């Protein structure tokens, strides 16, 4: 399972 | 004086409530163990968990549990099933009595026990007299024929028997089993909501439960196989920590909306339980927001399938409904009114000493088990 954050392309906020 | 003990068995928490007739005599929430994805995978642990709740309830009461138990549980296997029962009295008209209605409903229940399923809830949906007259209440009316359409919420016998057998070995009292999702809806909805149309989204642990009411009864029941467990998993994965530290962070600092969040460093432990690590409230919320957005986007399909058969909007329930600002997110995704469901905001009289639990979306089913 890939966390939703990546699948929604919000990982730039990490 | 009449007492009720209501237990709601969730995958993460077991909720307990003792009500007397209204006042709350005792209430507690204990960690649920031995249930893994709606199946009892450790009966020993499960029994321990239940006993822990019973002991806490007794400790609060200072008296042995003497009531009727109503106990609800969650399962992805609940479904809607309908049946019709008819009476044909012949060439003479007869009064429709309580005995007749009781008999017809008992008969519906026996008829719904088939194809490996068994009913937990039954609702009288339509009443038709003499093949032409639709009435709202058949009682005391005279007719040559009556036909009643029932709608029910059923569950596989194997699932039912699993819970029933273990509970009867642990709860030393007669009890009735119910659907936690149905009881949740019964615990939070107002009468006009149930009449005109409304959808309950229950943000539970293993999955997200979905139930729609119209004309006073459930019309659709389903689920999305994504829940708060996946929110916790995502945080553990991204922040590289344990499930329990992740849960602590979410409960303590989580928000469904991240864009406007102030810079706020927060500490947590690594898997070693000692190494201190640091993130921000904003980053934590981004991880939560994304998974919550997924849950709601997937629930929209249900919303649209119902949007063919929504005045009352969406009522969020369960543990997830407590995430700060989740209603904002939902409103944006569902494009409709959204509110938090709890017993207090249903259309029913306040209950003495219930302040702490009446406003808790987590205790909705516990209340609903009783006020059905
Ligand atoms: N105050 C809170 N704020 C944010 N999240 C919460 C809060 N309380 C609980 N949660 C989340 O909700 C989850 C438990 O909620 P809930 O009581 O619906 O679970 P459950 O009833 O055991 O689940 P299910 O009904 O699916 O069996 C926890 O995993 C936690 O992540």
């Amino acid at each position: 399972d890939i966390p939703a954050i990546y699948r929604y392309g919000l990982e730039g906020l990490l | 004086t009449v007492f009720y003990t209501s237990i709601d068995i969730g995958s993460r928490y077991i909720k307990g409530l003792v009500l007397g007739k209204w006042e709350a005599l005792a209430f507690s929430s204990v960690k649920s163990r031995g249930l893994d994805e709606g199946e009892i995978k450790d009966a020993i642990a499960f029994k321990e968990s239940v006993n822990t709740l019973l002991k806490e309830l007794e400790e609060q009461l200072q008296k042995s549990l003497r009531s009727d138990f109503v106990i609800s549980f969650s399962s992805v296997s609940f479904e809607r099933e309908d049946t019709v029962i008819e009476r044909d009295f012949g060439e003479e008209k007869r009064s429709i009595t309580l005995d007749i209605l009781s008999e017809m409903q008992s008969e519906a229940l026996e008829k719904l026990k088939e194809n490996g399923k068994t009913p937990l809830h039954i609702f009288s949906k339509r009443y038709l007299l003499d093949d032409e007259r639709i009435v709202f209440n058949p009682l005391d009316m005279k007719a040559s024929k009556i036909a009643i359409e029932y709608t029910s919420i059923v569950v596989p016998l194997k699932v039912y028997e699993m819970f029933y057998n273990f509970l009867q070995d642990t709860v030393k009292s007669p009890f009735q089993l119910k659907s936690s999702l149905v009881s949740t809806a019964e615990g939070v909805l107002t009468t006009p909501e149930k009449d005109r149309g409304v959808v309950v989204v229950n943000l539970g642990y293993n999955f997200t439960g979905l139930i729609a009411y119209k004309n006073g009864v459930p019309i659709k029941i389903s689920y999305v196989p994504v829940g708060m467990k996946h929110v916790i998993k995502d945080v553990s994965a991204v922040l590289d920590t344990s499930f329990e530290e992740s849960e602590r962070l979410i409960i303590t600092h989580g928000n469904a909306v991240y864009n406007d969040l102030k810079e706020e460093e927060i500490q947590y432990r690594g898997l070693d339980g000692n190494t201190i690590k640091t993130t921000t409230a904003k980053k934590l919320s981004v991880i939560i927001h994304a998974r919550l957005r997924e849950i709601m986007s997937k629930s929209k399909k249900f919303f649209r399938e119902v949007e063919a058969k929504i005045p009352g909007g969406v009522v969020l329930t369960g543990g997830g409904a407590k995430i700060p600002r989740i209603n904002e997110l939902a409103t944006e995704v569902f494009k409709s009114p959204v509110r938090t469901g709890c017993y207090a905001n249903s259309d029913r009289p306040s209950i003495i000493n219930a302040d702490e639990v009446a406003n808790d979306p987590s205790f909705a089913a516990a209340f609903g088990n009783v006020f059905a």
